DNA sequence: AACACTGCGAGATA
DNA sequence: TATCTCGCAA
């Protein structure tokens, strides 16, 4: 069982600033994996507080394996964010903007 | 009041009609895979047909 | 079954 | 002499 997020929705991640989640189990309780190429531009975009999701390995030429960052681990109650920002009708569309800029600044 | 919605018909980068372009710019941003031929909410916001979005059309459609 | 990602000198330049 | 490119290393 992973500690769970804080109220803020920040994980904790190992050593490299990422999220191992092999298995279902290893999301933490408060928290949901959202799987995207994007899924890290977006939550960087959004700024709000997230964890890389190391999701498996790549293993490749020469001699080396590499982390496979499939995601994004989120607090459960940012989702639809991330899901809108991964994702952009009218009104969403607006409201997104409106909230990149009540955020930005 | 009239100035927050300007503001929010104010969030691009013109500043003249919302115009398609302008209306995929930020589609693409906020991540929206939509095809050009997406244009559902903005082709449907106008109103009087010129191919784009005036204020009193944005203000319709919020 | 995890290292990082960008600095730094080549030629060339009005 | 100030300015880009751009390969280059990891
Ligand atoms: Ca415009
Ligand atoms: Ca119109």
């Amino acid at each position: 069982i992973p500690p769970l997020a804080s109220a803020s929705g920040e994980i904790t991640k190992n050593t490299f600033g990422n999220i191992e989640v092999f298995a279902p189990t290893m999301i933490p309780g408060n928290c949901c994996l959202v799987e995207n190429p994007v899924a890290i531009k977006a939550a960087r975009f959004l700024g709000v507080e997230f964890a890389p999701a190391v999701t498996s390995f790549k293993f490749e030429r020469g001699s080396t394996v590499k982390p496979v960052l499939s995601g994004i681990v989120v607090a459960k109650w940012l989702r639809e964010a991330i899901e809108t920002a991964i994702d952009g009708s009218w009104n969403t569309l607006l409201l997104k903007l409106r909230i990149r800029s009540k955020l930005n600044s | 009041n009239l100035t927050v919605i300007d503001d929010l018909w104010s969030m691009l980068i013109r500043n003249c009609v919302l115009s398609v372009k302008d209306l995929q710019k930020i589609s693409n941003l906020i991540g929206a895979d939509q095809s050009s031929g997406t244009i559902e909410m903005i082709s449907c916001a106008t109103d009087g047909k010129r191919l784009f979005m005036t204020y009193l059309d944005f203000g319709c459609v919020l």
